[PDB]
C-alpha cells in the first residue's frame, strides 16, 4: 500500500495529460508504439499541407 | 469497572449520533452542488483528481 | 404512508426523484451509488428511524425493495 | 464493545450465581463447624469426668 500510494499521484497526473492530449486529436492512443506511429502520420500531414 | 465501560458506551453512542447528523447534512448539499456542476465543469476542469 | 420516508430519503441521498427508483433495480450498480454512497444511504436510513442496523443485515439492502422490507 | 459488554455481563452473572451457592455452603459449613467445636468441648468434658 505504501508503494502504491507513493506511485499513484504521478500516474494520475500523467493520465490526465494523456486523456487531454488524445481527446484533442481524433484518434485514441493506447501504447508507446501507437504514439510513435501517430507521430509519423502527423509528419505526413505536415509535408502534404505545406 | 464494566458498568463504567457501559456508561462509556453511552457517551460514545451520543458521539456517534452527532457524527451521523454531520454526515447526512453534508450529503444534502453535495447533492445540489453536483447537480449544478454538470454544466461541463466537473468533467475535467473542477475535478482535479491529482 | 410511512414508506414515504424511505422513498423520500433515498432520493435525497442519491439525487434521483421519488418515482425514479424501481423496485427491481439495485442501488450498487443500477442507481449509480458507489460503496461510499450506499454506506451513506444506509446510515441516513439508520438516522431517520432512530434505530440500528449491524453490518451483516445492512449489507442486504442492495436492492431497492429491501429498504422497506427490513423497515416494515 | 457493546456486544462484548453484553456477553461479559452474562458471564459475570454466571460467576456471581456460583459464588452465591458457595456463600450459602459456607454458612451451612459455619453451622456444622460451630456444632463441631461444641462436639470437641463435649468430648474434652466427658474425658475429664
Amino acid at each position: 500500500i505504501q508503494s502504491l500510494t507513493a506511485r499513484a499521484p504521478v500516474w494520475l497526473a500523467a493520465q490526465d495529460t494523456l486523456n487531454q492530449l488524445c481527446e484533442q486529436s481524433g484518434e485514441t492512443l493506447a501504447s508507446s508504439n501507437d504514439v510513435t506511429e501517430y507521430m509519423q502520420q502527423l509528419l505526413e500531414r505536415e509535408r502534404e499541407a505545406t | 469497572e464494566m458498568e463504567n465501560v457501559q456508561k462509556k458506551l453511552r457517551k460514545l453512542e451520543r458521539d456517534y449520533y452527532q457524527i451521523r447528523e454531520q454526515v447526512v447534512s453534508a450529503k444534502a448539499g453535495w447533492c445540489a452542488v453536483m447537480r449544478m456542476v454538470k454544466d461541463n465543469g466537473v468533467e475535467r476542469r473542477l475535478h482535479r483528481r491529482e | 404512508t410511512i414508506e414515504e420516508r424511505v422513498k423520500k430519503i433515498i432520493g435525497e441521498q442519491l439525487g434521483v426523484k421519488q418515482e425514479e427508483v424501481t423496485n427491481n433495480a439495485s442501488f450498487v450498480e443500477d442507481l449509480g451509488a458507489d460503496s461510499l454512497d450506499t454506506v451513506e444511504l444506509v446510515m441516513a436510513l439508520e438516522e431517520e428511524f432512530d434505530t440500528e442496523i449491524p453490518d451483516e443485515e445492512a449489507e442486504k439492502i442492495t436492492t431497492v425493495q429491501a429498504a422497506i422490507d427490513y423497515i416494515n | 464493545s457493546h456486544k462484548q459488554l453484553a456477553t461479559e455481563q452474562y458471564r459475570h452473572v454466571e460467576m456471581a450465581r456460583e459464588l452465591a451457592e458457595q456463600s450459602g455452603a459456607s454458612s451451612d459449613l459455619e453451622t456444622d463447624h460451630q456444632a463441631a467445636s461444641d462436639h470437641l468441648n463435649l468430648v474434652q468434658t466427658a474425658m475429664r469426668q
